[PDB]
């Protein structure tokens, strides 16, 4: 264990880096969706009613 | 603070450390890893050595 918490630390850094890229590369791509459905529930509404 | 008094080899002398293992730091005295405090070892052919 004392000299396999490093190892299990440089671990645990690179995935917490790769978890966070996935989790705001996500939020940018749900805001562009976002974006894109009120553009398609303004046009369902302003056109098909 | 705690103050703990036995008598070592000088060889075994690095085995009182947090982290490596060994004969002496297997089963006789071991510290933790995150041990806080100091390890004070000296000399003393003269007294014991009978």
């Amino acid at each position: 264990p004392p000299e396999a918490e490093v190892q299990i630390d440089r671990l645990i850094t690179g995935r917490l880096q790769s978890l966070q890229t996935y989790v705001t590369q996500q939020l940018i791509r749900a805001a562009e969706i976002r974006a894109s459905a009120n553009l398609a529930a303004t046009k369902m509404s302003e056109c098909v009613l | 603070v705690y103050a703990d008094s036995f008598v070592i080899r000088g060889d075994e002398v690095r085995q009182i450390a947090p982290g490596q293992t060994g004969k002496i730091a297997d089963y006789n005295y071991k510290l933790p890893d995150d041990f806080t405090g100091c390890v004070i070892a000296w000399n003393s052919n003269n007294l014991d050595s009978k």
